[PDB]
């Protein structure tokens, strides 16, 4: 069976491996995505199964005559036992970040046997130069391929780090956040020239990226997602897909978990995510600020075991600041959804309130408005709420 | 417009039960009878004076955080028992409320000092009450809330009202809370004021008489609250219903 992947990779051109600590799953789903979008039959181990043995399934039961590329996520540490049996023509490094509880520099180990395991073999490598460990892997091919952030490119929400060439302690012109960075040793190793840039970005709600002078709108959030996106850049741009065609893919990529998922029908938006205390209502409740236009709000509170029975915390969240938001109406719903129709009066919060328990039918009924559906669930009233905006939008 | 002044005892380590929800409940029904409330946070008692003070408050901390308070609230022990003496409107929230007795039995035999503002004891076990309770009063109508706490207290003071669903102040009474003159005390969450409107009604009530200020108009709209109460009750009768 080792025999049949090694046979199966072998009538495949194109095999792209994703890996580092951090950030693999949405690099390979924006690669997937963007290939599909533009009917390219490809082999991806779509759901983050990234050992030996799911690769070897993916590879199975996915391979057709028409399978041109294959999209593969892979766990760090199963780079060796894999590369075995399939050697790739690309392969992208997100970054290598010691957790705290790591032992000693358990960190470097893991990117040597990387180093020594993919040496000498072309494959191309798209590093973050940003990233000084993901860096030093520029030692195992001759065939380097550069991406990275600008300074200043955003103010990120931020122990000490030494060199993985000399291991003299690294000097930083500029931090974006943890080891990610402008570094430059003593020794000569540097954060080198990216092939592929990002200038600068923001998040107003979601990802709007600047790559090479061309400007990206995308409906994924989280400060971290601009390196996922521009890994995936990179990896589509040396596949030879071109701005338009990345671009494509790119606008309409979307989470599935309920966190700043967003949906569309015709003219129609939604955005659910999920808030279950104080602070996530709060990040919750700013997210419409951000959206141009009337919004329609549908806030679920169920007090099952799960989200606990008591409801108070919805007095220490700043529902008050939705007044300064442009608002057609709020369903509340859930089986608290009246303790919410009594937060937002004390709130003085005046628009008009509808209280409908069945989680389902309030969610539905946002379709019958023309603005922005905001949908907030708390963590029991994520699952049908989410299932409903599935099925209403199509 | 009228002004009314509450001061909010030991805000900072009294703060478990999401007080500002109370805070928001007098905010809102004074400001629908055109009274201002101002709230005075007091977390250090030097020289703290009733004088000005229209309502107290004092929420419930944890074990550790409410011997602190106890302790520099016992600084003005007799101001604050002479201003409740007097009638002065007060609320108070689990561990504000059981503090205000002679003393609180930890579940392991600890015992810990109360301000012995009123001679009753609360003694703590490790199986809690919890659940919806709901509450008959005279004075407050339904009472409707979640409960969930170790403390038994014992005190024969009267009571926010008689328990048709929950426990209440302990295991055998059926009563929850202690109503003496104008201090209100209790063990509900929710917070409790802002279904319980006839709580908050009585406290605006009692401080704009004291005061002189009238307190217009008297009856305003509650279908929100009453929305929310109704929740709560009919779910405890058909959990009666379920125990057949
Ligand atoms: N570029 C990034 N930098 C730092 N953290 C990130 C980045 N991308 C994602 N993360 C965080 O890492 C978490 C996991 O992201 P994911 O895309 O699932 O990474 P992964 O490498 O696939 N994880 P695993 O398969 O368990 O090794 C996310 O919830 C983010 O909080
Ligand atoms: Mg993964
Ligand atoms: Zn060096």
């Amino acid at each position: 069976d080792t025999d049949v992947l090694r046979k199966l990779a072998e009538q495949v051109d194109d095999i792209v491996f994703i890996s580092g600590t951090n950030g693999k799953t949405t690099t390979s789903n924006l690669i997937g995505h963007t290939l599909k979008a533009n009917n390219i039959q490809i082999i991806h181990n779509n759901e983050g199964a990234n050992m030996a043995a799911g690769i070897t399934s993916a590879f199975i039961m996915q391979s057709t005559p028409k399978t041109k590329i294959a999209v593969i996520e892979i766990d760090e540490g199963s780079i060796p036992r894999v590369l075995k049996e399939v050697t790739p023509s690309m392969m992208v490094f997100t970054n290598f970040f010691r957790d705290q509880m790591d032992r000693f520099g358990e960190i470097d180990i893991m990117v040597n046997n990387i180093a020594e395991t993919i040496s000498n073999k072309g494959i191309k490598l798209l590093l973050n130069a940003d990233d000084p460990f993901v860096s030093r892997l520029k030692i195992a091919s001759d065939t380097i391929v550069y991406y990275g952030m600008k300074a200043h490119a955003h103010e990120f929400e931020q122990e000490s780090r030494y060199c993985p060439n000399c291991g003299r302690l690294l000097q930083y012109d500029y931090i974006h956040y943890n080891q990610i960075g402008h570094y430059h040793c003593q020794c000569g190793f540097k954060r080198e020239q990216a092939k592929y840039e990002i200038s600068s970005f923001d998040v107003a709600p979601f990802l709007y990226l600047n790559i090479n002078d061309e400007k990206y709108d995308m409906k994924i959030a989280g400060d971290f997602n601009a390196y996922n996106a521009l890994a995936a850049y990179t990896v589509l741009r040396e596949l030879g897909l071109n701005e338009q065609t990345i671009k494509n893919g790119f606008e309409t990529y979307t989470s599935d978990n309920g966190r700043m998922q967003y949906f569309k029908k015709e003219r129609k938006e939604a955005m659910i995510n999920l808030a279950k205390n104080p602070a996530g209502m709060n990040a919750s409740l700013s997210v419409g600020e951000q959206l141009e236009g009337e919004k329609v709000y549908v806030i679920s509170l169920n007090d099952n075991a799960a989200d606990g029975r008591d409801t108070s915390w919805i007095y220490d969240a700043d529902f008050e600041k939705l007044s300064k938001q442009q608002i057609e109406a709020i369903i509340v719903t859930g089986t608290r959804a009246e303790e919410l129709q009594l937060r937002l009066k004390l709130a003085e919060v005046e628009v008009p309130i509808i209280v409908e328990r069945d989680i389902y039918k309030a969610t539905a009924k946002t379709m019958d408005y023309k603005g922005f559906t905001v949908a907030i669930p708390n963590y029991t009233s994520l699952a049908p709420m989410l299932e409903q905006l599935n099925r209403s939008f199509e | 417009m009228h002004e009314l002044t509450i001061y909010h005892f030991m805000s900072d380590k009294l703060n478990l039960y999401s007080d500002i929800g109370n805070i928001i409940a007098l905010r809102q029904r004074a400001k629908k009878r055109n009274i201002k409330v101002n709230v005075v946070e007091i977390n250090e008692t030097e020289g703290i004076t009733f004088d000005e003070c229209d309502i107290f408050f004092i929420g419930g901390g944890s074990d550790r955080e409410q011997a602190l308070a106890t302790k520099e609230l016992s600084k003005i022990k007799t101001p604050l028992k002479e201003a409740i003496e007097d009638g002065m409107p007060g609320l108070t929230i689990c561990g504000g409320y059981q503090f205000l007795g002679k003393k609180y039995i930890t579940p392991d035999g600890t015992e810990l000092e109360g301000l012995g503002i009123l001679d009753f004891y609360t003694e703590s076990k490790t199986n809690r009450l919890t659940g919806d309770i709901v509450i008959e009063s005279d004075t407050f109508g339904t009472i409707v809330g979640f409960e969930n706490h170790g403390g038994r207290t014992y005190h024969d003071f009267g009571t926010l009202g008689h328990v048709t669903f929950g426990y209440g102040n302990n295991d055998e009474d059926k009563k929850e809370g202690i109503h003496y003159k104008n201090l209100l005390g209790t063990y509900l969450h929710g917070p409790i004021l802002p279904k319980n409107y006839e709580i908050t009604d009585y406290l605006l009530e009692k401080a704009c008489e004291r005061k002189g200020i009238p307190f217009e108009p008297k009856e305003i709209d509650n279908e929100a609250e009453i929305q929310a109460k109704q929740v709560l009750i009919d779910r405890a009768n058909r959990q009666k219903k379920s125990r057949l």
